[PDB]
């Protein structure tokens, strides 16, 4: 079966260099094309270029010129996608694609690398309870992650105990550093009277810190 | 270069619809354009190569057509697994390039969101700084504005939003706005609010407090 | 010895078509023989040559065959800032035909090519092309591994290295029993000669109309060599398979390169990945040994025989004078793990001119004695030169040395009877195989009863 | 004594000559009843047999034609004489045997045809340039052999058909040159040039106007152009009597019968001209090219001297071609031609070095055996072709006719022809198997059986139908 496997989530620095890779499995890597394609959330998906691995010769966008370098070893059966003078406007998850029959599709996708430019450093997060201010049937409760570097975080509520009604959100950029924050809904004979606490694990700088919601 | 006009942008669908997506190309493309799927939180899967012929494994409830510079994805009978993003691409000419894509969404019925509002903790405004957070939980559809009020008087610097994706037990959406100011800009006012405009309530849902009060 | 020469068969095709320049038999679903025909200068839509192919059932008057339809048309995809051209026009369709299954495989050997890129050019060369057709249901599919989209500046840049531009695949054919089609391409790698093999459903289910360059995954070929001693040797020139390394499982290719080390020629004998396990080479320049080349056993032994022709063979004669003749080789497979030695016979013909050799075809058993049988052809053969069909029967030391059996042109002069054969199917079910001979000059098929021997 | 004459017991006058060449036999009515009729002659006179009836014919060889050979072959009108005698009548009775001589010489300063067949493609440019003064060159050096010299030019390249041209872009098909950065003209198979003529100048001139072409794979064209500089006699303008001189010279592999299936042509070579007013060669992309069989058959025929001037690289190629048309020369041409010249006047003194017999409509019934006097009077029994010789030199060779028992036609001829040579020796062979006297039978005779027999020679036979 045709699988592309790459090479694991990258984070750099600005003005560094990245080598990404495409592993081909079950097939030979010199039969077809060999095209990178980058995504992005707002810009959407962008076509980079492209490598005949049997010879070497490749075509680009002149939008990547000077940045992106594609190249292929035959003998690992592996693709490469180098990426020169890293700019926050690089951070992207970047796919290599081959055609299944046509000559110039673009039919199987690898499970994509993602890249991440930042000058942050490994920060941990910190974690602020979020009671409501001095009624109804239901209550809710929240808990704010604020000032962490690198994603991701795992958040649970009582240990993983408490886990319907819950909503976490996903995790932005404030610079340089993240902000997540999540929400969950009870009863209210639920709370105060039984103890809510936030776990938030940050294993980058290994941290677990749990902060338990208390009134105001 | 080609341009790749994808519409629409999203639809709300319900299981066993019959939709369509379309795409149109700034020039003829002679039916060299591909189909792709992204599963949420995941890689793509081909769907279609040039413009009808189906991917290997691709179930036959999908099929492709059109000619020119105008081009149709088609899926008969939706399944559970249809909702995802749908993007059209050509190879007519170096460099490839892609539609805006497309986003398939459940349908349900309109639903009023739970707004919360949450003043800075003590740990917080111990260290310098001080965020205001609003929730607003499940409601649909997504099309929804935030706006928050210092002292009555909107405020636009500072705010940082957050949306969840569609839930998959009810089928409705979240969203998080967090208002970060300094410890001592926090204290200049008094009243902090955020309204909720929805298209389930012509009056805007509002949730506030004040500092110092309890 | 049995074939009946009074009561022929004769089908015809279209003046001037060439009908009958090659032929098979084919079985339908039912197990109902048919005769498929090319006719490699079948007038198509422009009027202008094109070929055509013809499936003819079974009946003992003959007569006209209905045709087996392709598309004949020109075509062009713009796509990947190029534009893609294929150009049928004298493109031979019906060159060569072979049948598997319930499936036609009917080649245009000098189908054109030609790739455009704003003011560079792949060049139009003819890469050659193969259609394949399933009558009974009306499928349809093509296969084409030589058509490239490489710029012809590449190609100089490079030293035409891998150059398969002008691979004319579909020279000639054959498949195996497994139901994977052998193509030769004798033009490939720059006129060194290749072979592209894939599997037949894998062609079927991989092709749709208008994409012109696709791959097929599933596919092999042969490789380039910077050997001088292959080079303009036209490796592929006629392609054959057969068991030669004693395991079962693997198929063994038998390739003909008449024009091997400098016009000496030779056969080959390689296994599924192209690589070789004997050679045999040509006993005298430009004889063309290797023109055709046959495999059956004929010794009854169980193991595959090799046969070999060189049409333009030269006879050694009085006063130290030569006399082109041609002549069959016979190489009898060994016991086990060992190389084919010296020819077990050597056949020689006797009309000056006669290209004796030109076509072998394993008839099976044609006199039911529980040894396997030849044709031979002699195209331009016979004492008036209209040419003549010899058979030879088995033995157990090989073949008989003289025929048993010669079969005279009933057409005019000139009519290249014999030029193309097929046996070893019994295609009015009397329980005896039968013999059908290609006349293309005349334009006629001729039918071969074999009969009960008297 | 009695010999194999007597105790065979022959019947007639027919069947004792066919005995021995040696029995005789006696026509006379007066002869004893115990004495043999069919004796040898001395013992026939020795028993007063009358002379006038004996039959004993002698196997003998008298010259009709007997012209010298010629000094000069220069001057004359084709009455040049290399073979002597031309012609003889030979007479031999049953199981008998005689011997002939015949003279051969090769005639000093005879003249030549000389045809320059010339590759044309793109690497033989520089080829071009080299040989413009040739024609003069070559009418210098020649004149020291012969003073009737006649040369002429043809060119080839390869058959004008795809795959063998480049037929991509339009531009291309009228200069292949297109994609480099200079001119050449479009493909042409094979085209005539210059007619065999005595003025020298107008080679230099039809070369100097000449220029090459391109094509797609290596091996050339030239068969089919030395197939047509073969057969199209009047146009190249060979001369009967003539040394016929076919300079091939090329610098790649040539094609071959059956190559021609790689461009669709599958029409064999019909071994006829093809060339008209236009002096191109019309069926180059309708014919294959020619078998090496159907080669030399038409060079034989034409008495072409074929030459193989090629380059190093591929002089064992042309080496291996020469052994399989008899014949046939080789030299080795530099990559620009710049040798040709000694090339080919070491060619004619190779070519005009050798004498071979060759026998035409020999009996069946008659055998020859040959004894060859080359060098100085050194007698090769059981040879009948000289090597080594010069311009000027002559040989000869005993030959003895055996035949065996006698055949039914009494007259027949065959001729004793060198290889090359115009003349030849015609032997009128008279086979004498009956006597004179059964020209003067008596059927249906008084004296045998009361009429049931004839009366011929002296003895009784018996009759038609019994
Ligand atoms: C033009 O024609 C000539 C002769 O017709 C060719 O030259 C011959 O080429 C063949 C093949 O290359 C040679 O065959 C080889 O002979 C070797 C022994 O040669 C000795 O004996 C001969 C006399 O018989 C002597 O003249 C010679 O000098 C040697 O003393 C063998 O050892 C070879 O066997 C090995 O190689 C072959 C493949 O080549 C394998 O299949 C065998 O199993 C084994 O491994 C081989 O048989 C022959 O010797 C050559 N003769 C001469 C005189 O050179 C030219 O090649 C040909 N040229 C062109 C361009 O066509
Ligand atoms: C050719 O030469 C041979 C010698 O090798 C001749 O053979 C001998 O001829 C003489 C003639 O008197 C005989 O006595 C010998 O018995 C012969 N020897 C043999 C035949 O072995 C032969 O006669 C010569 N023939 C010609 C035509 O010149
Ligand atoms: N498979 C391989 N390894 C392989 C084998 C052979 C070749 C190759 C390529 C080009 C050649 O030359 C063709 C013309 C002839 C000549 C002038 C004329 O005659 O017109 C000229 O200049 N070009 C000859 C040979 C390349 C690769
Ligand atoms: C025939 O041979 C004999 C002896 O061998 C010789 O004397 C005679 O001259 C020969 N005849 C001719 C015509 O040479
Ligand atoms: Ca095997
Ligand atoms: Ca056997
Ligand atoms: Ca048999
Ligand atoms: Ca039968
Ligand atoms: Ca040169
Ligand atoms: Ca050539
Ligand atoms: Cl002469
Ligand atoms: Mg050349």
């Amino acid at each position: 079966e045709v699988q592309l496997q790459q090479s694991g989530a990258e984070l750099v620095k600005p003005g560094a260099s990245v080598k990404l890779s495409c592993t081909a499995s079950g097939f030979n890597i010199k039969d077809t094309y060999v095209h990178w394609v980058k995504q992005r959330p707002e810009q959407g998906l962008e076509w980079i270029g492209r490598i005949d691995p049997a010879n070497g010769y490749t075509k680009y966008d002149p939008k990547f010129q000077g940045k992106a370098t594609i190249t292929a070893d035959t003998s690992s059966n592996t693709a490469y996608l180098q990426l020169s003078s890293l700019t926050s406007e690089d951070t992207a998850v970047y796919y290599c694609v081959r055609p299944l029959y046509d000559y110039y599709a673009m039919d199987y996708w690898g499970q994509g690398t993602s890249v991440t430019v930042s000058s942050a450093k490994t920060t941990a997060p910190s974690v602020y309870p979020l009671a409501p201010v001095c009624t109804g049937s239901s209550v809710t409760l929240g808990c704010l992650v604020k000032g962490y570097f690198p994603e991701p975080v795992t958040l649970t509520w009582n240990s993983g105990s408490l886990s319907s009604g819950v909503h976490t959100f996903p995790a932005v950029l404030q610079s340089d550093l993240y902000t997540l924050s999540s929400s969950v809904t009870v009863t209210s004979s639920t709370w105060p009277s039984q103890s809510i606490t936030c776990n938030v694990a940050h294993p980058a700088s290994s941290t677990k810190v749990d902060k338990k919601i208390e009134p105001r | 270069d080609i341009l790749m006009t994808q519409s629409p942008s999203s639809m709300s669908v319900s299981l066993g619809d019959t939709v369509s997506i379309t795409c149109h190309a700034s020039q003829g493309i002679s039916s060299n354009i591909g189909w792709l799927q992204q599963k949420p939180g995941k890689s793509f899967m081909g769907l279609i190569y040039y413009g009808t012929n189906l991917v290997d494994g691709v179930p036959s409830r999908f099929s492709g057509s059109g000619s020119g510079a105008d081009y149709s994805l088609t899926i008969s009978s939706l399944d559970s697994e249809d909702f995802a993003d749908y993007y059209c691409v050509q190879y007519a000419q170096l460099p490839y390039t892609f539609g805006g894509g497309t986003k398939l969404e459940i349908k349900r019925a309109d639903a009023a969101p739970t707004v919360s509002i949450f003043p800075p903790s003590s740990e917080q405004l111990t260290s310098g700084g001080a965020s205001v957070v609003c929730f607003l939980n499940n409601f649909y559809p997504k099309d929804i504005n935030v706006k928050w009020k210092i002292d009555g008087s909107e405020r636009q610097n500072g705010v940082l939003n957050s949306w969840t994706d569609q839930d998959s037990k009810d089928s409705t959406y979240s969203m998080s706005s967090t208002l970060t100011l300094t410890k001592d800009e926090y204290e200049r006012h008094n009243s902090y609010t955020c309204e909720a405009t929805h298209k389930t309530s012509t009056s805007p849902i509002v949730k506030s407090f004040n500092r110092n009060e309890c | 010895l049995n074939l009946d020469p009074v009561q022929l068969t004769f089908y015809a095709g279209p003046n001037g078509s060439q009908f009958g320049f090659s032929l098979d038999f084919h079985k339908d679903s039912h197990g109902r023989v048919a005769i498929v025909v090319g006719a490699p200068r079948t007038l198509g839509p422009s009027q202008e040559e094109t070929g055509g192919v013809f499936l003819c059932p079974w009946r003992a008057e003959g007569g006209q065959c209905p045709s087996l339809l392709f598309d004949l048309r020109d075509e062009t995809r713009n796509v990947g800032s190029q534009t893609l051209q294929t150009f049928k026009a004298r493109q031979g369709l019906g060159a060569s035909v072979v049948s598997w299954s319930d499936v036609i495989v009917a080649c245009a050997p000098w189908q054109h090519w030609n790739v455009l890129e704003k003011t560079e050019e792949a060049e139009k060369t003819p890469v050659g092309s193969c259609f394949l057709a399933q009558p009974e249901s009306g499928r349809r599919a093509e296969y084409s591994p030589c058509r490239g989209n490489t710029l012809s500046r590449i190609y100089v840049e490079n030293d035409f290295s891998w150059d398969k531009r002008y691979c004319e695949a579909g020279f000639s054919s054959v498949v195996t029993q497994a139901g994977e089609l052998v193509l030769g391409a004798p033009g490939g790698y720059y006129f060194l000669g290749l072979l592209a093999q894939a599997p037949v459903a894998d062609i079927f289910s991989s092709y749709r109309p208008g994409i012109l360059l696709w791959h097929v995954s599933s596919q092999s070929l042969s490789f380039d060599s910077s050997n001088p001693e292959y080079f303009d040797g036209y490796w592929g020139y006629s392609v054959a398979v057969g068991e030669f390394d004693g395991d079962l499982n693997t198929t063994e290719y038998v390739v003909g390169a008449p024009t091997w080390s400098w016009t000496l020629g030779a056969v080959e004998i390689l296994d599924s990945y192209y690589q070789r396990l004997h050679r045999l080479r040509g006993e005298q320049m430009a004889s063309y040994f290797g023109h055709s080349v046959a495999v059956t056993d004929v010794n009854g032994d169980g193991r595959h025989d090799l046969l070999v022709g060189a049409p333009l063979y030269m006879e050694s004669r009085a006063d130290r004078k030569l006399a082109e003749v041609g002549r069959v080789y016979l190489f009898l497979q060994p016991r086990g793990p060992h190389a084919l030695g010296a020819p077990s016979l050597l056949l020689t013909g006797t009309q000056l001119y006669g290209r004796f050799g030109s076509a072998i075809a394993p008839l099976g058993d044609l006199d039911r004695d529980g040894y396997n049988d030849i044709a031979v052809a002699a195209p331009y053969g016979g004492p008036s030169g209209r040419g003549q069909v010899l058979v030879f029967l088995g033995q157990s030391e090989g073949l008989r040395s003289r025929p048993s059996q010669v079969l005279d042109s009933p057409f005019p002069t000139g009519s290249a009877f014999g030029f193309s054969l097929r046996g070893a199917v019994d295609i009015d079910d009397n329980g005896y195989p039968d013999l059908i001979v290609g006349a293309y000059g005349a334009n006629q098929v001729a039918v071969y009863r074999a009969q009960p021997v008297v | 004594g009695p010999n194999i004459c007597t105790t065979r017991g022959v019947s007639s006058c027919q069947q004792c000559l066919a005995v021995s060449p040696m029995c005789a036999w006696c026509s006379d009515e007066a002869l004893p009843l115990g004495s043999p009729r069919c004796d040898l002659k001395e013992n026939l006179l020795k028993d007063n047999c009358a002379p006038e009836s004996i039959e004993f014919p002698v196997s003998e060889a008298r010259v009709l034609e007997d012209r010298p050979l010629s000094d000069k072959g220069s001057g004359d009108s084709s009455q040049v004489t290399q073979v002597s005698p031309q012609r003889i009548a030979l007479r031999l009775r049953p199981d008998d045997s005689k011997n002939f001589s015949i003279q051969v010489r090769q005639v000093e300063d005879y003249p030549v045809d000389i045809y320059y067949l010339m590759d044309l493609s793109y690497s033989m440019k520089d080829d071009l340039w080299s040989i413009q003064n040739l024609g003069t060159k070559l009418a210098t050096q020649m004149r020291k052999l012969t003073s009737n010299l006649r040369i002429g030019f043809g060119a080839f390249v390869d058959k004008p058909v795809s795959p063998y041209m480049y037929i991509s872009p339009p531009e291309a098909l009228e200069n292949p040159c297109y994609d480099m950065k200079t001119t050449c003209l479009p493909m042409f198979g094979y085209k005539h040039v210059l007619t065999l003529t005595d003025q020298v100048t107008r080679f230099n001139e039809e070369v100097k106007k000449q220029s090459v072409s391109r094509n797609r794979d290596a091996p050339e064209g030239g068969f089919d152009a030395i197939m047509q500089a073969t057969v199209c006699d009047e146009k190249i303008g060979w001369r009967n009597d003539a040394s016929h001189l076919l300079v091939f010279t090329t610098d790649a592999k040539t094609h071959i019968a059956l190559d021609g299936r790689l461009a669709g042509i599958v029409q064999p070579n019909d071994g006829q001209c093809h060339v008209g007013s236009d002096n191109h060669y019309s069926a180059s992309t309708t014919m294959d090219y020619p078998s090496l069989g159907l080669m030399t058959e038409k060079l034989s025929q034409k008495n072409i001297n074929l030459i193989f001037a090629v380059t190093e690289n591929v002089v064992n190629l042309y080496q291996n071609y020469s052994e399989l048309i008899p014949g046939t020369t080789v030299g080795v041409l530099s990559m620009d031609s710049s040798n040709v010249l000694q090339l080919i006047v070491d060619a004619y003194g190779k070519i005009r070095s050798k004498v071979e017999l060759e026998v035409r409509d020999l009996p069946e019934e008659l055998s020859l055996s040959f004894n060859a006097t080359c060098l100085n009077n050194e007698v090769i029994p059981g040879l009948k072709s000289c090597m080594g010789l010069k311009i000027g030199d002559t040989v000869s060779f005993s030959i003895e006719a055996k035949v065996r028992g006698c055949p039914q036609e009494k007259e027949k001829s065959f001729t004793i022809k060198p290889v090359g040579f115009k003349d030849s020796l015609i032997v009128q062979v008279t086979f004498d198997c009956d006597c004179a006297c059964q020209a003067q039978a008596e059927p249906n005779s008084h004296r045998c059986n009361n009429g049931n027999g004839t009366f011929e020679c002296g003895v009784c036979r018996c009759g038609p139908g019994w």
